[PDB]
């Protein structure tokens, strides 16, 4: 886990020294801007049901085959429709937690690192989950920065899966 | 290492929940707070070396023993590391208010620390009574109504002598 | 490192003996043997991939705990460090049922994993559990008679269950 | 101790890795040819008493002094030729090892790591040994392959004493 | 701590070997020089006191303010004189020590390694000790080689402030 | 690392001491001793490998189980293991009679050895009668009156003697 306030901290720490002036304007910077990536996240969270069920059945209708198709990493059973909505509902956490964070960290420590693995193993298509997070995109109904920030996590974690 | 933001996601993580209503309020106002966040880290960070100073000169005299012949604290070499360990330690106390968590000062600083000073030799409780000694300055610096917009600066002084009191406790 | 052969050779020198006749005759089994034991390498080896998959995905199924937020293998750099462990393990085991000795999988995998796991919070009843499954897929693999000359592997099929147990023995 | 089958794990295991085909083809390999080193083995250990006590009496034949001269060192007592006839069953041992083994790893672990040393501080020669080695090869009575392969270890013995 | 001796058995030890005839010469060496350093570090002992207070006395003539100005770094109390007279007992145990020892190694061990960390925490002028090791060496009223054996570790402590 | 010297002198820092004239007198008959002392080291050292080779001999002897098969000082590389332990230990002892003190040998040889020995299984009594074997043919040869100028090296004899019962102590 890092956020640009740890990263900050680190560097200090590397030295062997108490923090800098340009460490404090790390603090300045995050401090004005939090309360946006806060709200982002309240906001998506609030919608979290609505998000995550509607991703789910843009996924199936633009792959049919995922729940038609018998195995265990498909969609074709109530356990695997229910797999795959939890799937999404943790992209979608990460994302909120992502705009608490200020920073791609908990996406990273706790998604991202070892999804290649995990896709593999299970025989899951990355392609699957950029649908979902393109429907969270286009339907999350943010404006302006929130839409950015929100974006800007999802856009990362598309590309992490392309 | 956490932030007061990652710390609060990494709880949530675990139990697989949304962050709150109430813990996103929390954060608010600790971002609301920023300002007065910077000024104690300030305010510490410039005032470190007489802060170490006179908490380890109210050690030496509340404590002669350390510093007798034979002491733990006699010899220049001995007394050099002492005096280091109270600027080590204060330096994660800052990291921790600038930050809002302790993660870093248990990570990085205290884990394992009561060990280190079994295995030297190094009295804990006379480490806690620094420690206690710079608390009780870096508030009153921190905390100081001169040359500062003035306002309520009381849940970040709780939050600060939560971290020395974490210090304190972990030599021990 | 021992192989089946050196094994009888270590356990000889330290009684300062000659390997027996019967000795000579239980190695020479196990040569007559010897194109069994690498198809049961073979053949492990070549569907290892889905072994660990299939093993992992069925704890998972019996063992939910594992894998809810909050849950040892639950995130994707912990679910992937399992999927390495069950790899790992199942790797050690074609060494041993290569060689014929379980030192390989003892001197460089199992010595001090239970303490690893201890000091990880890595639950071992669980590692246990997967590493009995990679075992029921893996005779299934190794003994079945498609697409072989046919004949008895019993003894293989017994000496490698026995590696698979040493392993499931030693993480807990 | 390693042997070409445990080497072939070795590898594998520098690298992370299952065993490969080249490593499955070392095992047939030592499996087509074990059956005649477990033989060879056999032999030997069946006329061990004479091959040992002949060599034995070879070493003081050739090294009169030996068994005249006064010494810790030397087989002038009942004691010294024990010990000289216990060594040299140890090297008879060590050879018949090697054969089961299909390498020198038994006699590289458990005698001749060290043995400069033992002859240094204990005064013995190492002139004594490959003699003792020299009568076993002559007079194990094996043919063929069975005594290239016995002979190669009392070779590499002599070798590491000479 | 090191001393010429200790530093001839880490050398030896550094090589895994036993001590050279070069070796054995330092330990000649200082068997023969020692009783100087026994005699002139007695000698110093015995005039303890009177050294020590006239040092005292004799840095306090040379910085009058440091018996007037109100500060803890001074001796303008009584507890600030006995901190002053305290520590310059230090810097004359210490030569007492070297020349016991046949060097450095006590001084460095227990009094300079650190100091100027000490001196600068505490505020303390490097310069008031400079006068105190002075007043020794002009009082000390040893001759010849007990003199320079004294005055070298004085020096010494000089260097180590200026 | 102390030699007498220093000894005296870290044991008078701890309590704030000058060295006393009792002290200065004790260092000063070790100074008049100073020839006899580097005779001692000079003859062990001279003689460093007979005293291992034959203490080592009559530790076979009366300890026969270390050099049967299967015993600790079985196959060439455990034999030379134990030589180089015998000389080792000699070695440190030279060091201490050279300097004066025990420390360079507590320090680099003897603090941990229990248990590094148990570590590996080497029988401790064992090594500790190989040590006090060292020790009788070391003062044999070092208080032997041929060829030195005769007088008395019995407070030698007794220091030395002291050396070799601090390492027999050490590894049991
Ligand atoms: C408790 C700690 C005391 C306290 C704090 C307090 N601070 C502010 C306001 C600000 N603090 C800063 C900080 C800095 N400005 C700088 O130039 C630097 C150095 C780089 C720092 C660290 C800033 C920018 C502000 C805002 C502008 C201002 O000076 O007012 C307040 C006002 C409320 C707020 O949070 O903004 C308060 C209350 N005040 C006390 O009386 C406590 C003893
Ligand atoms: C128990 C494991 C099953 C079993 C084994 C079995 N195998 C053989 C014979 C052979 N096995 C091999 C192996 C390989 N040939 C290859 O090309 C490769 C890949 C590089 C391998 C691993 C070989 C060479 C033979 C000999 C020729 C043959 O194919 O027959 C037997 C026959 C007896 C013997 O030991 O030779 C048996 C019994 N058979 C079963 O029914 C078990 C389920
Ligand atoms: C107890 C150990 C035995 C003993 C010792 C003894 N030694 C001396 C005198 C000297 N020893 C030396 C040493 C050396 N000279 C060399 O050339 C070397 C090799 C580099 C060494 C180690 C020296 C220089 C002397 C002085 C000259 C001399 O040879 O006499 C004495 C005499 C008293 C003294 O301390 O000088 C003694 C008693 N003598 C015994 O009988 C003990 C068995
Ligand atoms: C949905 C888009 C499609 C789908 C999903 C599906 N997923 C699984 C199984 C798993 N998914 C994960 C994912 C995660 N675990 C984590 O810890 C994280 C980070 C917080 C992620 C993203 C994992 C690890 C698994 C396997 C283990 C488990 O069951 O939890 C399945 C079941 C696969 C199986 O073989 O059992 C399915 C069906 N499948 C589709 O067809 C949808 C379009
Ligand atoms: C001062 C109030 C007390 C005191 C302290 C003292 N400490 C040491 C030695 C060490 N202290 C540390 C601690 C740390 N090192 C780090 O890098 C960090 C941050 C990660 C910490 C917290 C360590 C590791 C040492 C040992 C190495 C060193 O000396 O630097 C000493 C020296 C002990 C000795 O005998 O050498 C002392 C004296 N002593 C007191 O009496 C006070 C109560
Ligand atoms: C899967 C069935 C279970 C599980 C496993 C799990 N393991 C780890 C971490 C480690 N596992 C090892 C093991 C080895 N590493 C090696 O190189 C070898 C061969 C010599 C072995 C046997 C190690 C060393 C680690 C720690 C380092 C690493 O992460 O790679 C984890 C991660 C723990 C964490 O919190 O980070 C997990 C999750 N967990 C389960 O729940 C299953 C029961
Ligand atoms: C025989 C050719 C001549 C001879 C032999 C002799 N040997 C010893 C003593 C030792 N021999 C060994 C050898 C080994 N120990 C091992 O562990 C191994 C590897 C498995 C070997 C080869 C050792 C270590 C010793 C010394 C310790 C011991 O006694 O076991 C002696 C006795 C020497 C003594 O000083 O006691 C003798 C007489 N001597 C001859 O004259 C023969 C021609
Ligand atoms: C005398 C020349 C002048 C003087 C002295 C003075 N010193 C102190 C305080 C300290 N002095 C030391 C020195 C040492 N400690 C050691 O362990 C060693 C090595 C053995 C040395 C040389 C130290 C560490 C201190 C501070 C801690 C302590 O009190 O022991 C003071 C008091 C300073 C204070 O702030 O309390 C004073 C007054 N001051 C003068 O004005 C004299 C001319
Ligand atoms: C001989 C009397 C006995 C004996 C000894 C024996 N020792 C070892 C192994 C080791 N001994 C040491 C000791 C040291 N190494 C150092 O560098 C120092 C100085 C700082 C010391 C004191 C160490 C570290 C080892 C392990 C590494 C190594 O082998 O060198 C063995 C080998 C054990 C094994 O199984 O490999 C043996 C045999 N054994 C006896 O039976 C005697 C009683």
């Amino acid at each position: 886990m890092k956020t640009p306030m740890t990263e900050a901290v680190a560097a200090a720490d590397s030295q062997g020294r108490f923090l800098s002036s340009s460490e404090l304007q790390v603090a300045f910077g995050r401090f004005r801007q939090a309360q946006a990536g806060l709200s982002a996240a309240q906001a998506l969270s609030e919608n979290a049901d609505s998000l995550v069920d509607g991703a789910a059945q843009a996924v199936y209708q633009k792959f049919p085959y995922t729940t038609q198709m018998q195995g265990d990493n498909y969609a074709s059973t109530p356990e695997g429709k229910a797999k795959c909505a939890r799937d999404i509902g943790y992209y979608l956490r990460m994302v909120t937690y992502c705009l608490i964070a200020g920073g791609t960290g908990p996406m990273d420590d706790y998604l991202i690192a070892g999804i290649a693995e995990i896709n593999s193993t299970f025989e899951l298509s990355p392609s699957w989950y950029v649908e979902a997070l393109k429907y969270i995109k286009a339907n999350h109904g943010l404006s302006g920065d929130a839409a950015v920030e929100a974006n800007s996590y999802l856009d990362y974690a598309v590309n992490a899966l392309s | 290492m956490f932030d007061a933001f990652t710390k609060v996601v990494s709880q949530a993580d675990a139990r697989g929940a949304y962050v709150t209503n109430d813990q996103i309020g929390a954060l608010n106002q600790l971002v609301s707070d920023g300002n007065k966040r910077i000024d104690v880290v300030n305010r510490i960070t410039s005032n470190a070396s007489t802060i170490v100073a006179d908490a380890a000169r109210s050690l030496f005299a509340d404590q002669p023993q350390l510093i007798a012949p034979g002491g733990n604290a006699y010899t220049s070499r001995r007394m050099a590391a002492c005096l280091r360990d109270m600027e080590i330690i204060l330096r994660y106390v800052t990291y921790a208010i600038f930050t809002g968590d302790g993660s870093v000062m248990d990570d990085r600083c205290l884990n394992g620390l009561r060990e280190t000073y079994v295995a030297l030799g190094v009295p804990g409780a006379s480490v806690a009574q620094g420690v206690s000694k710079m608390k009780q300055a870096a508030i009153a610096i921190a905390n100081d109504r001169g040359g500062i917009t003035q306002g309520d600066c009381s849940s970040l002084m709780s939050e600060l002598s939560g971290y020395f009191d974490r210090a304190a406790a972990a030599v021990g």
